[PDB]
Order: C-alpha cells, then sequence, then structure tokens
C-alpha cells in the first residue's frame, strides 16, 4: 500500500525564482505520478501527469521529473499567481494516494498595513453583545502584533483573529482582530483602540475612537 | 507494448494510431504505412466497427496527448478484411484501410516494405492495469523471432501455420498486446525496414516462454497487391 | 463546456446517512472513469473511491470500505456517493472528478466540492451586522453560526476587487464567526449602495445588508 511522502512542507521564495518541490514513493511506480495545483478558494486542477507531462493550458514555467522512487516538481520562474498548495499523486495502483502538500508562498517588498477601525453596530448592542473591529490591510509580512486598549489599558483574551491567505496578485496578507464584550462592560468605557505593530511602519500605530460616533 | 521503451519523433515514421471517435475518441489499433492510401493492420481490430465513418488514421505521432481537436488525419473510405478472416488464433487476421486523401509523406510519416529475420521490432500504445488506459508515448521493443516449430510446441492446443510467425523472449518480459494490436513488426534486413509481421493475437503478455503471435506477413503479399493498386 | 456539479452535502449526526450526488454536463460521461476525492477541514487531499465507466469495477480507501458505496446512472449523467455510518472523520469537502482522458489516469476535471459535516451539534444561522466606515474600508460581520460554511458576496457578485473575507474563527461558545470586508472609492459612498450577501447554507439563511456609513 503506497505512501508518498512530500517535500518540504511550505516554502517562501521570491518571484522569479526557481522553486523545486519533491515527492517520494514508497515503491517503483514508474512514471505514474501526476501532480496538482490547488490555489486559495479554488478547487484543485491537474497540472502535470505522468511526472513530466503538462496538460492543456499549463504555462511553461512548469514541468517535472522522476520516475521509479524520486520525482521532482519545479517552477523555473514563481509568480505570484502560483500562490497555491501544491500535491504530487500516484496513479500506479489502488488505493490513490497523494502527498501532504506543499504550501508555496511568495516573499516581496515589505508593505505596511493600512489600519481601520470599526465600532459595534446600533443593531447589535440591541441584542446586548458588543464586536468591536480593526483592520490591518495589505500587508507584508505576515508578521503582526495587535494590541488591544480600553482607557489605555491592555485587553487580554477577549479578543480573536484571522489572517487572510495571500492575495495572488500583490502578494499581500489582511488580518482582522475581534474584540468581543459585553454591552454592560463596553458602556463601563469610552476609548477603543487598537495598537497594530508591524516592521514596515516605523513605529505602533493607533487607531481609535470614544463610543458617540 | 510491454517492458518495451519510450519512442521518439520521427523514428518509426510507418507507426500510425488508428483512433475510434465513437462514442469517444481513443486510440484503437496500431497500423503501418505502406503506400499513398495504405495501412495495413489486423482484422480483429474491426471486431464491430461497422463502418468506416468513425476511425481516423494519424500519422507522424509519438505522445497520444499531441492529437488535439485541429489536427490532421486521414479518414477511411474502405476497410478491406481478408475474405477467409474469421478468428484472430486461426489467422488470416491481415486488414487494410482505403483512405479519403493520401499522405503527403515527410521524414516522420513514410511507408514501409515489404519482404519475401534479425533485427526486429515491435512498436505501439497497448493497454495498462488501471482504468483500461493507454499508454502515452508510443513505445518500442527489440524482441527475435521463433520459429513456427518451436511457438508450435508451445501451443499444444491450437494451431500454428505458415502464415503465422512467432516472437517473444524465452524469458519473456517484452511484447505487443491489445492496443498494439495490428501495429508491425518491422525489421531491418541488408539496413532496410521491411513489415514481417501484424501484432495479432497471444497468450498472458510478455510471459516467459509464450511468444506472440502474429500474421506472418510474407505469406500475403500477393493478396496485398491484389488491392494496393 | 466540461463541468461536473455536486449535492446533497450538508449537515449529519453521527451515524447518519447522506448520498452525495454529481450532475455532469459537457462530455460523454458513459465513457469515463470517475472517483470521488475529499479533503478534510485544512486539508489534504484523499480519494475515497472510483469506478469505471460502465459502472462495474468499484473500488475503496480502506476507511469508508464497507460503509460507502460509489455508484452511477450513465442515463441521467449523474455519480453517486451512498456514505452510511458517517463518523467526524468523514466532514470533509467532498469533489467529484472525472479519471482522464484515454491515455491517463488522474483527476482532470473536478467540481467546485460540496461540504459534509458530521456533528450532533445544531445549525444556527448567523446575525448579520455592518461594519460602517483616497478610499473607504466597509464590512460585514457575519456571527455566531454553525457549521461551516457561509458564502459572502458583495453587490450580488458584481463587486469583486478590494474584497476580503476573513476564514473563520470559532469562539468560546463553539460557533464561528467571519467578516467579510471591502475597500471602495470614497467618492463611491455618497452614490453607491454597498450590499453583502450572506448565505448559510445549512439554515436557509440567504440574507443580505445595507452597509451605509454613519
Amino acid at each position: 500500500d503506497i505512501q508518498m511522502t512530500q517535500s518540504p512542507s511550505s516554502l517562501s521564495a521570491s518571484v522569479g525564482d526557481r522553486v523545486t518541490i519533491t515527492c517520494q514513493a514508497s515503491q517503483d511506480i514508474s512514471n505514474y505520478l501526476n501532480w496538482y495545483q490547488q490555489k486559495p478558494g479554488k478547487a484543485p486542477k491537474l497540472l502535470i501527469y505522468d511526472a513530466s507531462n503538462l496538460e492543456t493550458g499549463v504555462p511553461s514555467r512548469f514541468s517535472g521529473s522522476g520516475s521509479g522512487t524520486d520525482f521532482t516538481f519545479t517552477i523555473s520562474s514563481l509568480q505570484p499567481e502560483d500562490i497555491a498548495t501544491y500535491y504530487c499523486q500516484q496513479a500506479n495502483s489502488f488505493p490513490v494516494t497523494f502527498g501532504g502538500g506543499t504550501k508555496v508562498e511568495i516573499k516581496r517588498t515589505v508593505a505596511a498595513p493600512s489600519v481601520f477601525i470599526f465600532p459595534p453596530s446600533d443593531e447589535q448592542l440591541k441584542s446586548g453583545t458588543a464586536s468591536v473591529v480593526c483592520l490591518l490591510n495589505n500587508f507584508y509580512s505576515r508578521e503582526a502584533k495587535v494590541q488591544w486598549k480600553v482607557d489605555n489599558a491592555l485587553q487580554s483574551g477577549n479578543s480573536q483573529e484571522s489572517v487572510t491567505e495571500q492575495d495572488s496578485k500583490d502578494s499581500t496578507y489582511s488580518l482582522s482582530s475581534t474584540l468581543t464584550l459585553s454591552k454592560a462592560d463596553y458602556e463601563k468605557h469610552k476609548v477603543y483602540a487598537c495598537e497594530v505593530t508591524h516592521q514596515g511602519l516605523s513605529s505602533p500605530v493607533t487607531k481609535s475612537f470614544n463610543r458617540g460616533e | 507494448i510491454v517492458g518495451g521503451t519510450a519512442s521518439v519523433r520521427g523514428e518509426w515514421p510507418w507507426q500510425v494510431t488508428l483512433h475510434t471517435t465513437s462514442p469517444t475518441q481513443r486510440h484503437l489499433c496500431g497500423g503501418s504505412i505502406i503506400g499513398n492510401q495504405w495501412i495495413l493492420t489486423a482484422a480483429h481490430c474491426f471486431y464491430g466497427v461497422e463502418s468506416p465513418k468513425i476511425l481516423r488514421v494519424y500519422s507522424g505521432i509519438l505522445n497520444q496527448s499531441e492529437i488535439k481537436e485541429d489536427t490532421s488525419f486521414f479518414g477511411v473510405q474502405e476497410i478491406i478484411i481478408h475474405d477467409q478472416y474469421k478468428m484472430a488464433e486461426s489467422g488470416y487476421d491481415i486488414a487494410l484501410l482505403k483512405l479519403e486523401t493520401t499522405v503527403n509523406y515527410t521524414d516522420s510519416q513514410r511507408p514501409i516494405s515489404l519482404p519475401s529475420y534479425t533485427d526486429c521490432w515491435v512498436t505501439g500504445w497497448g493497454y495498462r492495469k488501471l482504468r483500461d488506459k493507454i499508454q502515452n508515448t508510443l513505445q518500442k521493443a527489440k524482441i527475435p523471432l521463433v520459429t513456427n516449430e518451436e511457438c508450435q510446441k508451445r501451443y499444444r492446443g491450437h494451431k500454428i501455420t505458415h502464415k503465422m510467425i512467432c516472437a517473444g523472449y524465452r524469458e519473456g518480459g517484452k511484447d505487443a498486446c491489445k492496443g498494439d494490436s495490428g501495429g508491425p513488426l518491422s525489421c531491418k534486413h541488408n539496413e532496410v525496414w521491411h513489415l514481417v509481421g501484424i501484432t495479432s493475437w497471444g497468450e498472458g503478455c510478455a510471459q516467459r516462454e509464450r511468444p506472440g503471435v502474429y500474421t506472418n506477413v510474407v505469406e500475403y503479399v500477393d493478396w496485398i497487391l491484389e488491392k494496393t493498386q | 463546456e466540461v463541468q461536473l456539479l455536486e449535492s446533497g452535502g450538508g449537515l449529519v449526526q453521527p451515524g447518519g446517512s447522506l448520498r452525495l450526488s454529481c450532475a455532469a454536463s459537457g462530455f460523454t460521461f458513459s465513457q469515463y472513469g470517475m472517483d470521488w476525492v475529499r479533503q478534510a477541514p485544512g486539508k489534504g487531499l484523499e480519494w475515497v473511491s472510483g469506478i469505471g465507466p460502465s459502472g462495474g469495477s468499484t473500488v475503496y480507501a480502506d476507511s469508508v470500505k464497507g460503509r460507502f458505496t460509489i455508484s452511477r446512472d450513465n442515463s441521467k449523467n449523474t455519480l453517486y456517493l451512498q456514505m452510511n455510518s458517517l463518523r467526524a472523520e468523514d466532514t470533509a469537502v467532498y469533489y467529484c472528478t472525472r479519471g482522464g482522458p484515454y491515455y491517463y489516469y488522474g483527476m482532470d476535471v473536478w467540481g467546485q466540492g460540496t461540504t459534509v459535516t458530521v456533528s450532533s451539534a445544531s445549525t444556527k444561522g448567523p446575525s448579520v451586522f455592518p461594519l460602517a466606515p483616497g478610499t473607504a474600508a466597509l464590512g460585514c460581520l457575519v456571527k455566531d453560526y454553525f457549521p461551516e460554511p457561509v458564502t459572502v458576496s458583495w453587490n450580488s457578485g458584481a463587486l469583486t476587487s478590494g474584497v476580503h473575507t476573513f476564514p473563520a474563527v470559532l469562539q468560546s461558545s463553539g460557533l464561528y464567526s467571519l467578516s467579510s470586508v471591502v475597500t471602495v472609492p470614497s467618492s463611491s459612498l455618497g452614490t453607491q449602495t454597498y450590499i453583502c450577501n450572506v448565505n448559510h447554507k445549512p439554515s436557509n439563511t440567504k440574507v443580505d445588508k445595507k452597509v451605509e456609513p454613519k
């Protein structure tokens, strides 16, 4: 029963670089080996069949090699559109098995998050809960501290965040922190402050409002 | 082709892939170019093909994936199956296709000559264990013949005739099979490619001491030229 | 042209049953082998079963064998996956695939996928709250739903650039939230109406929200 060892698990490279991904079968599968690209949000798609044959529509920077046990998939010149997880698959015999996948990401010039804060809707407060949102938009690298303050006091544990997968045109990331609180405890305070920190701002950037906009 | 090896563009320009289009376009059989309008192939390949309107012959093909929508092909006007052909195992497994049009030959789509052997190559596409799938890149294997006398001895309850000729290895491992069927046994003799046998039938594929039986083309020459006119 | 749409996904208690379907179009279905590949949440591609052109020859991953049954009917152009004795390890996006052209077996066509969530917890619709305002950010907050997924568009599809729908967060409560937001021209705020179209299939919940600056 044939096992497929893909490597590395994830990688980062700059646009234009050689990228090379490997896939080892636990036994001789000759050239019965396919490669797939799955773009974020989308269904996987087949790029290479039979180890090196490149399917219709696939651009010429993709290629593959190997037979028997060692396979290689390579992107001659990585583009921002190649952001994706790639997967090998033996078609040698049943069951069909895939590699674990290699996450492929883009290095690029640092961009600063552009930072917005959202109060809670009048509509939500009438259901007694108060969700407060910080948007950090289109930044690189993915690294970003967000730090919430009420009447300048550092909050902790009543906040949750989510980063998008990498934009496939501009290679940026976006992040959304949500401070959650009771209508009650939100009403006990005035100054609602979001403190973003990143390698692309000279210094931390604070966005805020007072209740009563 | 079993236990063979990838071929290359230009190499076996008499090899052709004969496709059916109905119900879906796919490789049926091998053929060998023998003249302007003439592919020679096996008769058992037309098992329930009731009309030539569904065949296409592509030449100058290596990868099957090369064949797209807009690729040029030759249609087939007529199917001439040997008058005495009724079953592969009992011989007469020969057939010709008259084309709609003729081959403007090049380097990679030339004809091959007939006979009247030592350097013998079996080519073709041929099947796999798994979704009855067809090998993509035209395969080849070099194989030597076995005397009908030896062949006969290795098929005790079917009858090898003088109009058959056999050819595997004694250890086994190399053969033409279904998909390769109809495809050529081409031999270079005095440095010249003659078309000597046609992949017809067999018991297993590439099995130790069970060699393929090939329509012994040499014995049908006169038959062929009652029609290459 | 060539297309596979799957359906029957949704929510089912552990131990349950569900028949998945796939409507193939734009090809002669009859002649192609077909497989279901699935993908559990964050992620890994896993082959589940396959069936030959003609419906004989069926084949299964060990983890579903004796539980799942693949079948087709070619006179309706439909592939099925009868899934019984379901179990949380079956929660996944289920893809309908075609097993390739005549010269290779691989998955050369995929549908969009359909989500199966095996869990004994109950469906809840999200509430949808506005996130109000060179350029301006606005959004919706899609809060307190189960299971995943929520779909989100803006202006019925006609607004695409600038949009980030954040992956979902799972709260202390055992319920999901997400935000979808978009950045647009500030000039457009006076003129243009910005609606976010939220659809949480497991609770028949199609809700549409005007987001206005305040």
